[PDB]
């Protein structure tokens, strides 16, 4: 009834990778099944395609570097990525094919190619001022992090309407940064709790950063 | 090898509007072409199939036809919920290859933003950076001057800003401007200001504070 | 004695689908191979034991002349070691195949306006032929978890698909009409 990708990350070049598109209805084993990869900003990209009777083609861009495989026993389809190099990096998409067309498609991993390392964010709060009633802005700040994605939510999940997290820009430090921003009544200030929690994956980093006057 | 071209590269029309993006291939693809829809963030939808089919589940404004190379895909009736690229993929030939891609921009009237200005957070001054934000919050069109006045005097070089894609149901945009300057800095002068300059403002509102 | 009835599989007035490819064993009977290489109006005739024009230069225990359509596109996979749909669900040829491979157009005959569906290829297959196997089952193909009972629907998909063979198709999507002679006492020449 899905696809439910994983094993995407950072990678030095040259180095190696595998992902993981793990399915709930359909049977990898009986069915056409190819992988799309889409770099930052930029189009589509076709890579690879295996049948159901298991011929395999790729793209000449990953041929001889990426081969696609499944295994039945785990209803799981695998993108292994060898010798990668800086042009790999992009967000990578399983899809099912209908016989060529793909029709269902999985919510995609990033893989990032580069040598940099690892690093977490610091969250600081963007507090509101100082109309007892109407409308009060209030955000976080993530600061100087790498690589991407960070995920941003507003108490748990329980606050949705409203909220825009921007996307980050790569700073002159050759980090990311970017900060949400939520708009609540001015009389909530006072009483009820509000807490971004930012989660960068990368670096196993769960903050909670509380917002307040 | 087979190269698809569509066409426009960016697009811009308003709600309920007509809206055709063609699709070239350079060589013979027949019916196998088809037509996706990508949402900023998710992944593609699948909307038409074998050139001219609807897939299951879509809404009847979408449709596309073609045999051949050139390919015509077309939304009949435009709604907000219909900000995407849009691509064309040919599937027949083993290189599968897609269109450049059409972004697709809803078109609306003028909404004037929402300014806020938030100070450094005095956890952040203990790293030695201190950095101002500056929020337009819901605002159409995209075209907004965000001036940042520390003391009386206007700042350029230090400041960066992103802006969220269309909301997908208002068709309104937020932007944050982020000065940034060193702690050192942000302690040497005392009035900040950001002034914000759009189509639906009768003149620039700054909103500014001091510190304390 | 007589002449191989090589007009009969060639110059016959309809051919197999690929999926269901004719087979025409041919024994009891001495031809040239060269009122054949000598026609001029084949778009492939690819040989892979021996060269086309010294053909009927030599005798064989048994030859088979398999007959099916595809499209021009699509003649590429009838030759050993070819994968695709078609050299995996349709027609395949083993790694030592000794003997040629026939197409020519058939836009002409086989092509119909608005398009002859008559023509079909297998497209959904677990796992892809053996050398010279023909599978002509017509059973819904299971794609999800959820067993199909007969009926066709989501994840459960009827495995042949039709051509829509029409006049104006690019040359690849043109109907081809495909003989592979396979060679391996009463043949000669």
């Amino acid at each position: 009834v899905q696809l439910v990708e994983s094993g995407g990350g950072l990678v030095q070049p040259g180095g190696s990778l595998r992902l993981s598109c793990a399915a709930s209805e359909f049977i990898v084993s009986r069915n056409y099944m190819s992988w799309v990869r889409q770099a930052p900003g930029k189009g589509l990209e076709w890579v690879s395609v295996i049948y159901s009777g298991g011929s395999t083609f790729y793209a000449d861009s990953v041929k001889g570097r990426f081969t696609i495989s499944r295994d039945n026993s785990k209803n799981t389809l695998y993108l292994q990525m060898n010798s990668l190099r800086a042009e790999d990096t992009g967000v990578y998409y399983c899809a099912r094919d209908r016989g060529l067309v793909s029709d269902y498609w999985g919510q995609g991993t990033l893989v990032t190619v580069s040598s940099a390392s690892t690093k977490g964010p610091s969250v600081f709060p963007l507090a509101p001022s100082s109309t007892s009633g109407g409308t009060a802005a209030l955000g976080c700040l993530v600061k100087d992090y790498f690589p991407e994605p960070v995920t941003v939510s507003w108490n748990s999940g329980a606050l949705t309407s409203g909220v825009h997290t921007f996307p980050a820009v790569l700073q002159s430090s050759g980090l990311y940064s970017l900060s949400s921003v939520v708009t609540v009544p001015s009389s909530s200030l006072g009483t009820q709790t509000y807490i971004c929690n930012v989660n960068h994956k990368p670096s196993n980093t769960k903050v909670d950063k509380k917002v307040e006057p | 090898d087979i190269q698809m071209t569509q066409s426009p590269s960016s697009l811009s029309a308003s709600v309920g509007d007509r809206v055709t993006i063609t699709c070239q291939a350079s060589q013979d693809i027949n019916k196998y072409l088809n037509w996706y829809q990508q949402k900023p963030g998710k992944a593609p939808k699948l909307l038409i199939f074998d050139a001219s089919h609807l897939e299951t589940g879509v809404p009847s404004r979408f449709s596309a036809s073609g045999s051949g190379t050139d390919f015509t895909f077309t939304i009949s009736s435009l709604q907000p919920e219909d900000i995407a690229t849009y691509y064309c993929h040919q599937y027949d030939n083993l290189p599968r290859t897609f269109g450049q891609g059409t972004r697709l921009e809803i078109k609306r009237t003028v909404a004037a933003p929402s300014v806020f200005i938030f100070p450094p957070s005095d956890e952040q001054l203990k790293s030695g950076t201190a950095s101002v934000v500056c929020l337009l919050n819901n605002f159409y069109p995209r075209e907004a001057k965000v001036q940042w006045k520390v003391d009386n005097a206007l700042q350029s070089g230090n400041s960066q800003e992103s802006v969220t894609e269309q909301d997908s149901k208002d068709s309104t945009y937020s932007l944050s401007s982020t000065l940034t300057l060193s702690k050192a800095d942000y302690e040497k002068h005392k009035v900040y200001a950001c002034e914000v300059t759009h189509q639906g403002l009768s003149s620039p509102v700054t909103k500014s504070f001091n510190r304390g | 004695t007589n002449l191989c009835p090589f007009g009969e599989v060639f110059n016959a007035t309809r051919f197999a689908s690929v999926y269901a490819w004719n087979r025409k064993r041919i024994s009891n009977c001495v031809a040239d191979y060269s009122v054949l290489y000598n026609s001029a109006s084949f778009s492939t005739f690819k040989c892979y034991g021996v060269s086309p024009t010294k053909l009927n230069d030599l005798c064989f225990t048994n030859v088979y002349a398999d007959s099916f359509v595809i499209r021009g596109d699509e003649v590429r996979q009838i030759a050993p070691g070819q994968t695709g749909k078609i050299a995996d669900y349709n027609y395949k040829l083993p790694d030592d195949f000794t003997g040629c491979v026939i197409a020519w157009n058939s836009n002409n005959l086989d092509s119909k306006v608005g398009g002859n569906y008559n023509y079909l290829y297998r497209l959904f297959r677990k796992s892809n032929l053996k050398p010279f196997e023909r599978d002509i089952s017509t059973e819904i193909y299971q794609a999800g978890s959820t067993p199909c009972n007969g009926v066709e629907g989501f994840n459960c998909y009827f495995p042949l698909q039709s051509y829509g063979f029409q006049p104006t198709n690019g040359v690849g999507y043109q109907p081809y009409r495909v003989v592979v002679l396979s060679f391996e006492a009463t043949v000669c020449g």
